[PDB]
């Protein structure tokens, strides 16, 4: 099918009709893609109302609600259809309501003819099963065959209730027997079909199970236990999990699995359905639907009553749920202390727990309900304390206190700023703050010991605290004191931030900063050489000072690899930037500056170093030619600059310009003759290096054995652009290559902090089920920082921007690269120069006369087959809306076709170029871009037919959840590096303090999160947002005003 | 070519220009405006020099002499100069830009910049002035209509559909009226307050109609107070009546057929004295003189290479 999809959809780009849309949903069926068949039924219904079924649609969409809406539709206003019958029934058996199936196939026994009176009796089987009338049961019972499963299967349900058991087990190893070959045929079918008939053996080995349990007592417990498992064990959707148990309850009532019922009922309401939840509780419960509400609810199974009441709070009414749950609470207590007698240990223990989670609960029931002020604070703080009384291990219940300390200081402190925006207050502030921070450190610290392996939101919190207010001396005792407790791996997660910080003023802080990193400097030194080597380089003094000052703590140990690590890097940021190239630059600046600005100072400024460059001497051989060839010309520019520095006279300094004029055009005809680079010349050490124990940039992690550079390859690949990077490979003691871009002026840290989040965000898909299951992630790439403006990026194989994959097209089947350009203008001469509706009638111009078919076209001639071709699409459109959404969040701006690249064997997608953050690239001022992130039709068509609602849109609400779930965490990691000391500077280029414009930029974040970003007003669900975004990026007014560069029509 | 008792000017992106006579089909004069497409191209009331709008300039052609280069070149202003209107006495000049400002201009004086500015947030897609010569109603893209009053400097906004770009915005001569349209294609008619003497003038809510599935345009109402127009990229311009403000024309340049290239939009039109024929500016480089009551096509200007996305005629004695 992966093949036939292909001729049907583009035979449906032919034309679109409904013959097309039933023959799509199908092959989306047995090729067994859920999702897509949706997309199929969104467009169908967007444009065709012809219908001619919305029922077998939904039923095959697995939505049976409007199914049956639709299908009580379709019956009302026609005549009585005996197969309209049947599909409205099957909408009920899978919904598991048996009271309206009974009736509604006794209410007309005459309209059934023996073809859909065969099918009529399996499905009354089950119905008359729910009742309990198995009398019901057995005369539509022998109505169906004893050739088909379910018949002799039934007869096996029966033989179990009249209790005959010889009958029961051979009719079940028949059943067996029958569904036999089927499974068979199954063969593309594997975590698939499987699963269609693992519920008809699961359903046999349970009867199995029947007849013992019943036949004796003794197994009793260890049944209970395979169904606990195996219910954890392949979950499913609650209607096959309606049949899945009451088979099971053939014979044990409710009481005894009671756990079951209640995380399957859990099920049913993280599903989505309350009412059917409801209805279990009260099977369980013993009691109470909701007729008296007055009454306080029955604690006879503390468990149930409490599922009960967060089941109660999913509903409309949470205060019923707020005081109900404080009367509980209160009643537990008593149950508690007075009625233990010291025989029992274990109820003591489970009933405790339970109540952590009962104050857990209280706690963020008073947030949802009321807010923070000044009342709420102390009784959360009780609650949670309490939570951390009963349970002292619960990383839940010490994470919530923590957090809500924080947040309290967060609320005075914020409360200060707006009592200062219009003497005692500033002490008052001061003790109040403390007694508020302290906790809020001891609690994060403690809750992070429990952690292992995420540790992350609760440790930039405690470094956010230990930077913000941290010179106080309780906040120094508790840092210090969570620092010995704590392990020591917790901090390389945290090491970037933590060296961003070390030039810190308070004294206080910059101690156990030094400490920290030195202890850290003990164990695993791999981690902190890079970054510490490339601040022992820097222009503040104190930041490489008290940074050689480690660097010395570390050399007592580790000193061949502290040196060889300064060596390499230093190598490095050499063969990074040649010397004629820095003059190249250094000139053009400086001319630039005296003669445009009329700035002498600047260019003196900008000179200087450069000729301290050539002061200290070349070391190497390339170096050393530069100076042969024009180091007389430039100390001679030098002496005259000195002349002009002596006399006064300008004409001494057009003469030195004259010689730099003459080395600068000298150069700049050897700019683009470099394709390549030999170490040999360039930095013959780095050529002598040979099996170093300096382990390879980026691949230190905690878990594995060391990988360490064995050699460097001796050429180095510069590719061609306007930073002019360099291809570098290294050769390890593993065996295998290692390739990193070199890359001269860019600043890698806001890049190496977006991948922190990412490898975040990463984990965060990690924790949900949903996304798990989809295999969703963003690819993510080691950064190594050299210096400011050097840098190491990891290389990423197999992958192709999208602008040259463009090309590609584009000259192979011989239609212009720029074509549509080329006709913008042709039309419209001025065209960046005309009005949004100009601007959009020529857009669609090109559009309409131009096919965006090219991504999808070559993809599809990409993939060696059909089968891969459709692999590939999917794992696109599924990386893509990763980092769609993610990327909105984060706020990336400005990405051109080669802004990203393509995996061509995963097909997956890589963003790059994320010095572009937030909604910087929305402000700036010549070009602002109207687009969360492109839609632009080319990659629109990519995917599957009209692939909007499919895959696409329904995972873009599937990332949205997880982020508003996890956003604290988000907020936190953002807020990190957004008020981060040294990058604070690219909040100050919308030009062409800083602290109220970033949170500016966490609020609006925090609106994003909470779904205000569009409306301040209203709170948007992921569904309609999502909606809102989509129809953002899609506006041809906001496509038309673009970059032209960018490429908004590819 | 301003001797003729019709002024009627075509411009586009050709680079020219054209005054035509129109009765007849056959060109009058070319001009050239390089460099710039004109955004917009209106006739001064005294018939002495026309007036257009393009990117950063605003250039002013002489009509009494034949065939010279531009009078009155204004720039300094930066993006676009999207919309122009003139004073009765013909001494000031209004202007709405890109640049998120309305301006008044002095004609009489040489002075490069501008005598007054209004400044909103977004940029202004439309300027258009009241009858009593008082008062400036400024359209811009964030969905605002600003009312500027000339004496007391004080502004008034209005905003009858949010977030959604109002385009044009015209007022009759008889001032009992102000319709506005979007790029919703919606089109918004409210009665005006006749307390225009102590600087009152109230807006007061009368009709919305659903005019246009695509964006509109423009929307000019003929001086008869009778007849309200609206142009849109539906490749249309309806002709609606002011008393049931139901549809009494609909001119349409549809491809009469349903796979045809979008032929291109009427972008402007303009009544003629009478109140009897319109005039239409399409994408197709062509200007149309239309009978406002039949609906048949009266005569077709082709002049140019390129589009047209201009309009100015003008009848005074
Ligand atoms: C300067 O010119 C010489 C110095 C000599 C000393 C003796 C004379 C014979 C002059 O004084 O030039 C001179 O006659 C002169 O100024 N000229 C040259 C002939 C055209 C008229 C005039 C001129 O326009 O210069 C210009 C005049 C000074 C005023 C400018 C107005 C604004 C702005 O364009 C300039 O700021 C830079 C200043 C400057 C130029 O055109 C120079 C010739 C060439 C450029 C390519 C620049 O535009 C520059 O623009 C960013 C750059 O591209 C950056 C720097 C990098 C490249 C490698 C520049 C290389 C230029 C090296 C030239 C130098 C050392």
């Amino acid at each position: 099918y992966a093949k036939a999809l292909h001729y049907k959809e583009l035979e449906f780009q032919k034309g679109p009709t409904p013959a097309i849309l039933e023959s799509l949903i199908s092959i989306n069926n047995k090729l067994q893609q859920p999702e897509a068949a949706a997309g199929v039924l969104e467009y169908a219904m967007k444009h065709f109302g012809e219908l001619e079924i919305q029922a077998t649609w939904y039923e095959k969409l697995h939505e049976w609600e409007d199914a049956l809406v639709a299908y009580d539709k379709k019956m009302d206003t026609n005549k009585d259809d005996p197969e309209l019958m049947l599909g409205r029934m099957r909408c009920l058996e899978a919904l598991g309501e048996w009271g309206q199936l009974h009736q509604q196939c006794c209410e007309k026994w005459t309209l059934v003819n023996d073809e859909t009176q065969a099918k009529m009796a399996r499905m009354a089987a089950a119905a008359a099963w729910g009742l309990g009338q198995w009398d019901s049961m057995e005369e539509y019972t022998c109505m169906i065959p004893r050739d088909t499963h379910d018949g002799a299967f039934y007869r096996a349900v029966l033989a179990l209730h009249q209790d005959l058991f010889s009958l029961a087990q051979q009719c079940i190893d028949k059943a067996r027997d029958l569904l036999d070959a089927e499974l068979t045929a199954m063969a593309g079918e594997s975590y698939s079909r499987a699963y269609g008939a693992m519920v008809s053996c699961h359903m046999l080995s349970e009867l199995e199970e029947v007849i013992q349990y019943k036949l004796v007592p003794e197994r009793r417990e260890i049944i209970r236990q395979i169904w606990w498992e195996r219910l954890q064990g392949c979950q499913r959707i609650v209607e096959d999990w309606q049949k899945i148990l009451m088979v099971r309850s053939l014979v044990v009532s409710p009481h005894e699995d009671m756990r079951t019922w209640l995380k399957y009922a859990s099920l049913c309401g993280k599903s989505g359905r309350l009412a059917l939840a409801h209805k279990t509780l009260v099977l369980l419960l013993g009691v109470d639907p909701s007729r008296q509400l007055d009454h306080p609810l029955p604690t006879v199974h503390p468990q149930v009553t409490y599922a009960y009441m967060k089941n109660m709070w999913k509903s409309a009414r949470k205060i019923d749920a707020f005081q109900h749950m404080q009367h509980f609470v209160q009643t537990m207590q008593q149950q508690a202390q007075h009625a233990i007698a010291t025989e029992d240990q274990q109820h003591k223990q489970e009933l405790h727990k339970l109540m952590a989670r009962c104050f857990l609960k209280l706690g963020e029931w008073q947030l949802n309900l009321q807010g923070i002020n000044e009342s709420t604070i102390p009784k959360v703080l009780q609650y949670y304390s309490a939570a951390t009384e009963h349970d002292r291990s619960w990383y839940k219940a010490w994470h919530a206190w923590a957090v809500m300390n924080f947040e309290a200081v967060l609320h005075y402190k914020h409360q200060n700023q707006a009592r200062d925006e219009k003497k005692k207050v500033t002490e008052d502030l001061s003790k109040t703050l403390l007694m508020y921070t302290v906790p809020a450190v001891q609690g994060f610290f403690r809750s992070i010991s429990l952690s292992r392996g995420n540790n992350l939101q609760d440790t930039l919190r405690v470094l956010t605290l230990w930077f913000d207010y941290g010179h106080w001396p309780d906040v120094n005792e508790a840092l210090v004191e969570g620092v010995k407790a704590i392990q020591i791996d917790t901090w390389l997660q945290v090491i970037p931030q933590l060296i961003a910080r070390i030039d810190t003023p308070r004294p206080l802080v910059g101690r156990l900063i030094h400490q920290l990193l030195t202890d850290i400097g003990r164990y695993h030194p791999q981690a902190l050489i890079y970054p510490l080597t490339v601040a022992s380089k820097s222009t503040t003094t104190a930041r490489h000072n008290a940074a050689n000052k480690i660097l010395k703590n570390m050399c007592e140990h580790s000193n061949t690899l502290v040196q060889q690590a300064m060596m390499v890097s230093e190598e490095l940021i050499r063969v990074a930037i040649l010397w004629h190239e820095m003059w190249h630059e250094g000139l053009e600046e400086a001319s630039r500056l005296y003669f445009g600005e009329r700035n002498v100072k600047g260019m003196f400024e900008v000179l200087e170093p450069l000729h301290a460059m050539m002061e200290r001497g070349p070391q190497t051989l390339k170096e050393t030619s530069f100076n042969q060839a024009y180091g007389r010309d430039l100390m001679e520019a030098q002496e005259w600059c000195r002349k002009y520095m002596k006399s006064g006279n300008v004409k001494d300094l057009t003469q030195a310009w004259d010689l730099y004029y003459h080395v600068f055009r000298r150069i700049s005809k050897q700019l683009p003759q470099l394709t390549s680079l030999e170490l040999q010349y360039v930095s013959p050490k780095l050529l002598m290096c040979r099996d170093l124990e300096l382990a390879v940039p980026g691949t230190y992690d905690p878990n594995q054995p060391i990988i360490r550079i064995q050699s460097i390859a001796p050429s180095l690949q510069v590719i061609t652009s306007k930073q002019r990077p360099r291809k570098l490979t290294l050769m390890g003691s593993n065996g295998h290559e290692f390739v990193f871009l070199l890359k001269g002026h860019e600043d890698l840290r806001q890049d190496e902090r977006v991948m922190q989040l990412f490898g975040l965000v990463n984990t965060l898909l990690a924790n949900d089920p949903t996304s798990l299951r989809k295999n969703l992630s963003i690819q993510r790439y080691a950064v190594i920082p050299l210096s400011t403006n050097s840098g190491l990026i990891g290389w990423v194989p197999h992958c192709d921007t999208l602008h040259a994959l463009i090309r590609d097209y584009r000259e192979k089947k011989k239609i212009l690269l720029n074509i549509e350009h080329r006709i913008m203008l042709r039309m419209a001469p001025d065209y960046d120069h005309l009005t949004l509706m100009q601007k959009v009638e020529v857009f669609e111009h090109a559009v309409n006369n131009t096919a965006g078919d090219d991504l999808a076209k070559l993809l599809w001639l990409k993939s060696p087959s059909s089968e891969v071709w459709f692999d590939r699409r999917t794992n696109y459109t599924r990386s893509l809306a990763v980092m769609s959404m993610v990327g909105y969040i984060l706020g990336l701006g400005d990405r051109h076709p080669s802004n990203l690249m393509l995996d061509r064997l995963s097909g997956k997608i890589l963003h790059i170029d994320f010095g572009d953050c937030f909604e910087v690239a929305m402000t700036r001022e010549k070009f602002p871009e109207k687009i969360p992130f492109r839609l632009t039709r080319m990659l629109t068509n990519a995917m599957e037919v009209t692939g909007l609602d499919g895959n696409y849109r329904i995972t873009c609400h599937t990332v949205m959840e997880v982020l508003r779930e996890h956003k604290d965490s988000v907020m936190a990691v953002l807020e990190a590096f957004v008020y981060d000391p040294l990058l604070n500077w690219r909040l100050m280029d919308t030009n062409t303090a800083l602290n109220k414009k970033a949170i500016q930029i966490i609020n609006r974040v925090r609106d994003k999160l909470t779904g205000r970003d569009f409306s301040h007003d209203d709170t948007l669900d992921v569904p309609t947002q999502v909606e809102l975004l989509i129809k953002q990026a899609t506006s041809h007014e906001n496509l038309c005003q673009c970059y032209i560069g960018w490429c908004p029509f590819w | 070519v301003g001797s003729d008792p019709v002024i009627l000017a075509t411009a586009g992106y050709d680079h020219t220009v054209r005054f035509w006579q129109a009765h007849s089909g056959i060109c009058t004069r070319t001009v050239q405006h390089q460099d710039s497409q004109v955004n917009a191209l209106e006739v001064t009331p005294d018939r002495s020099m026309i007036a257009a709008a393009g990117y950063q300039h605003i250039r002013m052609y002489d009509l009494n002499s034949n065939n010279p280069n531009p009078i009155i070149s204004y720039d300094g202003v930066n993006k676009n100069i999207a919309s122009v209107g003139f004073h009765e006495d013909g001494r000031w000049m209004y202007t709405g830009g890109e640049d998120c400002t309305a301006r008044i201009w002095d004609l009489r004086s040489r002075n490069l910049q501008c005598q007054r500015i209004f400044q909103v947030n977004a940029p202004i897609n439309c300027v258009c002035l009241h009858p009593n010569q008082a008062e400036l109603i400024v359209g811009d893209q964030s969905g605002a209509i600003h009312i500027w009053d000339l004496k007391t400097d004080h502004n008034e906004q209005l905003i009858p559909e949010p977030e959604v770009s109002i385009t044009s915005a015209h007022i009759d001569p008889d001032a009992s009226y102000m319709a506005a349209v979007n790029s919703t294609g919606n089109c918004y008619v409210w009665n005006l307050t006749g307390g225009i003497g102590d600087e009152v003038t109230q807006l007061i809510p009368k009709t919305k109609i659903p005019a246009h599935t695509r964006y509109a345009l423009q929307c000019r109402f003929s001086p008869d107070s009778t007849l309200l127009a609206t142009c849109s990229a539906d490749q249309t311009c309806k002709i609606w009546r002011t008393s049931n403000f139901s549809l009494m024309t609909e001119l349409s340049i549809k491809s009469g057929n349903p796979g045809e290239s979008s032929r291109g939009w009427m972008w402007g039109c303009a009544f003629s004295g009478d109140s009897q024929y319109i005039v239409t500016a399409s994408s197709d480089n062509l200007a149309r003189l239309w009978c406002v009551e039949t609906g048949e096509i009266k005569r077709e200007y082709g002049g140019h290479q390129k589009a047209v996305v201009c309009l100015a005629f003008n009848d005074s004695v």
